[PDB]
């Protein structure tokens, strides 16, 4: 335990957080570069944090090229270290750094393709990510993108209940959640991915809500207010209000202008209101949009 | 029917074979017995009722305890500490908002300190190598329930009841996979409540025939019949509640005509 920690040379702090601090580090004996997530167990004296319990147990079951890899876990007396592979950048900083030129379409296609592969692996292994946002997606110089931050992930061999405090940030939150659904489903991760796909394409967040109600209205305004025909049961949901404005669905070619027929088709299926009808990651991978996918390398300004 | 339903099933069937404890670990324990274990689980059932915890939590904690005892010799006086730590870990993994440690120290009647509970949590995590996402009877029943065209809440409750009873007796349930105990509990409950039998769709899904479930089914039936006379009663009491349609009060058929 203490010996393993000695084999690591801290390079520099690369991130903060509730769980603790993350450092870029190097294995002194092997030269392997890694990311060390540090967790102080004396900040709450409540044992190992639930969040860590789940991230560790679920992550060590998810070995896939498009899912951040957990290399080790060092549990000292007063500290817990999670050792991960290291990646140079996250999608949020990349989008920001690509504002002027815009991420090229082939690269956007590649990233979406890879994200769907990692997400499919999660889902077919009964794991819901539940916090898919640009910032939690890691990218390297070779052109790979991987899912990261499983701090809110949950196994769903048994139904996962909705909880007000543990939810993805507003902008990527699925409509069912906003309308108060009782249980989570794989569909919430596809929705998030859809919002990310659109953001990469247009260079602007698709539904940038200021609050829960504003988030719903922005979604309604673009996709049309859903009715019983579009989403059976929607008017019966806990937070649905008969007083909701009735907006018509905007033309998709005006929402994501640079996209072709295939792109628009894929995105609309990822943004289907009815979670039971929203395309699965598995099926999304078979969509013709990915007909000619390649693996371009990003321009990482570092 | 979900899109990853089959994949998840195939996968849970794979994991249950790995998170399987050693069937005969109790004889190799020098100080604890099946009886002491039964008293432990029964207690955990009450704790689960006291803090309104999910049934999955109870199941996860039991899986942890059997895996832990499969490799660690434990004395009478520490068996409850392990169980407490197990329940705490299970709550942290499954519950939306787990109870605070003080509560787990409370429910032991100050037998153990907060310090001892946290150290045991650490030891249990080490011994289990942080592999806490284990498959349960609960999970498999959930998977099976979606093949019930005539969605029946009574059947489910009874199935859950039969599955929970199997947790109490290491003998003979430790020798059965969670997916098999679930298959037996499903058929028995379906049969008792509707007179129907293990459905063709589930035979195709699990590969289990009614003939394959027989050995476990026979034991589960006997456990059902004897349920009222069992030294441990927490599960029966719990299932008297209208929340479960009082299925613990339902009378088991005399025979199964298998
Ligand atoms: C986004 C990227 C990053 O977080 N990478 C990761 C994270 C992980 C594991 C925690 C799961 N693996 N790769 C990053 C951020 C800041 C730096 N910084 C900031 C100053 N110097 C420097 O080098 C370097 C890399």
């Amino acid at each position: 335990p203490l010996v393993d920690m000695e084999n690591f040379q801290k390079v520099e702090k690369i991130g903060e957080g509730t769980y603790g601090v993350v450092y870029k580090a190097r294995n002194k004996l092997t030269g392997e570069v890694v990311a060390l997530k540090k967790i102080r167990l004396d900040t709450e004296t409540e044992g190992v944090p639930s969040t860590a319990i789940r991230e560790i147990s679920l992550l060590k079951e998810l070995n896939h090229p498009n899912i951040v890899k957990l290399l080790d876990v060092i549990h000292t007396e007063n500290k817990l270290y999670l050792v991960f592979e290291f990646l140079h950048q996250d999608l949020k900083k990349f989008m920001d750094a690509s504002a002027l030129t815009g991420i090229p379409l082939p690269l956007i296609k590649s990233y979406l393709f890879q994200l769907l592969q990692g997400l499919a692996f999660c889902h077919s292994h009964r794991v819901l990510h539940r916090d898919l946002k640009p910032q939690n997606l890691l990218i390297n110089t070779e052109g790979a993108i991987k899912l990261a931050d499983f701090g809110l992930a949950r196994a769903f061999g048994v139904p996962v209940r909705t909880y007000t405090h543990e939810v993805v940030t507003l902008w990527y939150r699925a409509p069912e959640i906003l309308l108060g659904c009782k249980y989570y489903s794989t569909a919430v991760d596809i929705w998030s991915l859809g919002c990310i796909f659109a953001e990469m394409v247009t260079r602007r967040a698709l539904f940038p809500g200021d609050s829960e109600i504003d988030q719903l209205f922005r979604i309604f305004r673009t996709l049309g207010t859903p009715d019983e025909v579009v989403w059976p049961g929607v008017t019966s949901m806990p937070d649905y209000k008969p007083s909701f404005p009735k907006w018509a669905r905007q033309d998709f070619s005006k929402v994501v202008p640079p996209l072709d027929e295939d792109g628009r088709s894929l995105l609309s299926q990822m943004l289907h209101y009815d979670p039971n009808k929203r395309i699965s990651a598995k099926a999304a991978l078979a969509h013709p949009f990915f007909q000619d996918v390649t693996k371009p390398v990003p321009h990482l300004r570092l | 029917v979900p899109d990853y339903h089959e994949d998840i099933h195939t996968y849970l069937r794979e994991m249950e074979v790995k998170c399987k404890p050693k069937v005969g670990y109790m004889k190799k324990q020098p100080d604890i017995t099946n009886s002491m274990r039964a008293i432990l689980v029964d207690w955990l059932v009450e704790v689960g009722e006291e803090y309104k915890l999910q049934n999955e939590t109870l199941h996860l904690a039991v899986n942890y305890i059997d895996r832990f005892l499969s490799s660690m010799s434990v004395l009478r006086g520490k068996l409850q500490l392990v169980g407490t730590a197990a329940m705490l870990l299970a709550s942290k993994f499954e519950e939306i908002y787990p109870p605070e440690v003080a509560e787990f120290v409370y429910i032991t009647d100050d037998t153990y300190t907060k310090k001892q509970v946290l150290r045991m949590e650490h030891l249990v995590l080490k011994v289990l190598t942080f592999d806490l996402a284990a498959p349960t009877v609960n999970q498999f029943l959930t998977q099976y329930f979606l093949h019930q065209q005539p969605a029946n809440c009574k059947v489910e409750s009874l199935a859950m009841f039969l599955g929970e009873l199997s947790l109490i007796d290491a003998d003979p349930y430790l020798k059965y996979l969670p997916s098999v105990i679930a298959g037996a509990a499903f058929h028995l409950a379906l049969y008792t409540v509707t007179g129907q039998s293990w459905p063709e769709s589930l035979i195709r899904k699990t590969g289990y025939t009614l003939e394959s479930l027989k050995p476990c089914l026979m034991d589960l039936h006997q456990t059902y019949l004897k349920a009222p006379q069992h030294a441990q009663q927490s599960i029966r009491e719990k299932y008297k509640n209208s929340k479960y349609h009082g299925v613990s009060l339902l009378n088991p058929p005399e025979t199964l005509n298998l």
